[PDB]
């Protein structure tokens, strides 16, 4: 199931929701919260759901008339003249799905620091080598980061050592250390508490 | 005329492969054959179709020729030739050909079935209503075939040492029909068959065949 992306939505009204359907090798390639892309057909698909009035129906065209004692009327007429509801929902029969917003433009795929280089394009790893080697990198992510926020310096340095995280462990007992931060920010009305949390959603 | 006499020896002389097969497999080659005949003389003729849209071809001259004393279970289902004196005939009663059905539980007319020599066609389902409930004859749609059964018993003058006369039940159809009369000597070729609905499976006695010649060709024996 997916569902309409927040900037197509029209004033005053929710999402709409269509159910798309993957086959043989596009079957796994759409996880929950994923924003992608879907290829493929809008279809129909018989759905079984009435009682809002009857409505359109099949039926044979071949003129037949049950005989005394077992009149096409009621349920043994209905059945007899093949009588079914042609009732339809939309549904979205996908040949291929790809990310809305590819990260690396070379080509998706067990993501090891090598996979994920590899993954990349030359330029695209250019940059990521120059910043690695960027002297003042932490400085220039803060500033990147919020770009709009003055000062709060200590704030923007934490979230976004949040955003790089520790490491997890497993103790031998079965033990498991948390490997990533947690910030919290306790502010006074308007400090931009709203703001940091925004900037890192978006 | 609808109906077609080719020669055996002709046939022979010309491709034996098919006259080899055409004794041991008769009805088949025979429906080949019909099929081939309509094909060639709608042909020649382009508006013989609404004429009679079936060509029946009788095989003449065959050399299979097998008195009524002889024939065993090892002729069946083959064409062999007799020859002998018909004793009886029916008339010519109307057989079912493409029988049209009536389901009376909602009056629909079930496709025209054709009707073997072996079986009675019953319908399955009503394809609109779907009952298996009774059915009937759609009299007006359906089309019939000319019926005949003579009975033949061999000329009296071939039977000699001292015995009887033997006789075989024959179906004439549609063309063979009144081609024979009781008196009449006659040469007769035809599929000596078993599989219908004779078999005295009543306990009656035992499980013994009843046998019928399917006429192919008819030829009297006299002037005209
Ligand atoms: N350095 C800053 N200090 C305080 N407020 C700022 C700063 N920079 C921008 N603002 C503005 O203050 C406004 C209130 O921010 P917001 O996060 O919505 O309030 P709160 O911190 O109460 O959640 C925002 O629109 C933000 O743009
Ligand atoms: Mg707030
Ligand atoms: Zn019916």
């Amino acid at each position: 199931r997916i569902q309409e992306t927040q900037a197509e939505l029209p004033r005053g009204s929710i999402p709409r929701s269509l159910e798309v359907i993957l086959r043989a090798e596009a079957v796994e390639s759409a996880q929950a919260g994923d924003k992608c892309d879907f290829t493929g057909t809008l279809i129909v698909v018989p759905d079984v759901s009435k009682l809002s009035t009857p409505g359109a129906r099949a039926e044979t065209n071949s003129r037949v008339s049950g005989v005394d004692g077992y009149e096409t009327e009621g349920i043994r007429g209905l059945r007899a003249l093949g009588v079914r509801d042609l009732s339809y929902r939309l549904v979205f029969l996908a040949c291929c799905v790809a990310p809305t917003n590819p990260r690396f433009g070379g080509k998706e795929l067990e993501q090891t620091a090598e996979s994920i280089k590899n993954q990349m394009t030359v330029k695209e790893w250019e940059k990521v080598f120059e910043m690695s080697q960027d002297k003042n990198l932490y400085h220039n992510l803060c500033t990147s980061l919020f770009p709009t926020i003055h000062g709060n310096d200590e704030v923007k340095r934490g979230v976004l050592l949040m955003l790089f995280g520790g490491v997890p462990k497993t103790t031998g007992e079965g033990t498991s250390l948390r490997g990533d931060i947690n910030v919290c920010i306790v502010g006074d009305p308007s400090t931009a508490k709203s703001q940091f949390l925004k900037h890192v959603e978006e | 005329r609808e109906s077609l006499v080719v020669n055996y020896e002709d046939l022979a002389a010309r491709e034996h492969v098919l006259a080899y097969f055409l004794p041991e497999a008769p009805a088949e080659l025979l429906q080949i054959f019909d099929e081939a005949a309509l094909e060639v003389v709608l042909a020649m003729y382009p508006k013989y179709d609404r004429i009679t849209n079936h060509i029946h071809v009788r095989i003449s001259h065959l050399p299979l020729v097998e008195e009524l004393r002889s024939l065993r279970q090892l002729h069946l289902n083959q064409l062999i030739r007799t020859s002998g004196v018909v004793t009886s005939c029916t008339g010519v009663l109307p057989q079912l050909s493409m029988v049209k059905y009536n389901c009376n539980k909602c009056n629909f007319v079930l496709g025209p079935f054709c009707q073997s020599q072996n079986q009675e066609v019953k319908p399955g389902s009503c394809p609109e209503c779907q009952s298996a409930g009774p059915f009937e004859v759609n009299m007006e749609e359906t089309i019939y075939q000319n019926y005949q059964r003579i009975r033949i018993q061999e000329s009296p003058g071939k039977v000699a040492a001292g015995r009887l006369p033997r006789s075989k039940d024959a179906i004439l159809l549609a063309d063979l029909v009144d081609s024979c009369k009781p008196g009449d000597e006659i040469e007769l070729t035809g599929i000596y068959h078993n599989n219908y609905d004779g078999s005295l499976n009543t306990a009656n006695g035992f499980p013994v065949f009843a046998t019928v010649i399917l006429a192919n060709h008819v030829a009297k024996k006299d002037n005209k």
